[PDB]
C-alpha cells in the first residue's frame, strides 16, 4: 500500500499442502519494508 | 483567447519594494513513520539506570 | 550570451527565404524568441514571437499567412520562414530573446527584449 508517498510492504511465509487455492484459516502479515518513494502508483504487475 | 500559459515570471529588481523583493523560504516538516527514527537532536545521551 | 543570425539576403518577389538565429553561451532559461525588422528611415517593428515552451506563435498583421516562426529547442535556434516575399519585406531582420514569462502570448509583441542579434539584411527584388 502506497500512502502519502510511502510504500508499505508487509509479508508472511507459511508452509502449505494444497494444490487448489488459498488454504482456509488465519495468519497475520508483519511489516517488512517502508520505502519513502513519493512515486505515483496506479498499476502493477508480477514477474515469474 | 481564453487560452493562457499557466506560469508567469517574478519581476525581481534590487529597487523593488520590500513587498516585491525576493525572499527565500524553507519549510521543515517532521515525520514519524512505521520505520526506525533516524533523525535525532544533539542532546547528549546518558547511561541507563 | 550571443544571438547569431544567418540566412536571408536577396530574393525576387513571390519567393521564400529562411532566417536562422542560434543562441550560444550559458542560459538559465529562455521564455520566448522573436523577430523584428527595420526598413531604412523607419522604426524597428515587431514581426513574430514564439514561446520556447509549447511553441505557440504570435504574428504581426503584416506577415500573417506569409511568415512562419518555429523553434528547435535542442539546437537552441529560432527560424523565420518568409514566404510570398513583397518589396515591403525589405529590411534588416533582428533576432531577440527574453527570459520573461508572460501568461499572455500577445505581450511578446510589445515586451522590451533583453538580448538582440546583429541583424540580417533581406532584400526583395522585382
Amino acid at each position: 500500500k502506497n500512502i502519502d508517498g510511502y510504500f508499505k510492504i508487509y509479508s508472511k511465509h507459511t508452509p502449505i499442502n494444497l494444490v487448489r487455492d488459498l488454504p482456509q484459516g488465519f495468519s497475520a502479515l508483519e511489516p517488512l519494508v517502508d520505502l519513502p518513494i513519493g512515486i505515483n502508483i496506479t498499476r502493477f504487475q508480477t514477474l515469474l | 483567447f481564453n487560452c493562457y500559459f499557466p506560469l508567469q515570471s517574478y519581476g525581481f529588481q534590487p529597487t523593488n519594494g520590500v513587498g516585491y523583493q525576493p525572499y527565500r523560504v524553507v519549510v521543515l516538516s517532521f515525520e514519524l513513520l512505521h520505520a526506525p527514527a533516524t533523525v535525532c537532536g544533539p542532546k547528549k545521551s546518558t547511561n541507563l539506570v | 550570451v550571443q544571438l547569431v543570425e544567418s540566412g536571408g539576403g536577396l530574393m525576387q518577389a513571390g519567393g521564400s527565404l529562411r532566417l536562422s538565429c542560434a543562441v550560444s553561451g550559458r542560459t538559465f532559461s529562455t521564455a520566448a524568441m522573436g523577430w523584428f525588422r527595420q526598413a531604412p528611415g523607419k522604426e524597428r517593428e515587431f514581426v513574430a514571437a514564439i514561446r520556447w515552451s509549447g511553441g505557440s506563435a504570435y504574428y504581426a498583421d503584416s506577415v500573417k499567412g506569409r511568415f512562419t516562426i518555429s523553434r528547435d529547442k535542442a539546437k537552441n535556434t529560432v527560424y523565420l520562414q518568409m514566404n510570398s516575399l513583397k518589396y515591403e519585406d525589405t529590411a534588416v531582420y533582428y533576432c531577440a530573446r527574453t527570459e520573461y514569462v508572460s501568461y499572455l502570448l500577445s505581450d511578446y509583441a510589445t515586451w522590451p527584449y533583453d538580448y538582440w542579434g546583429q541583424g540580417t539584411q533581406v532584400t526583395v527584388s522585382s
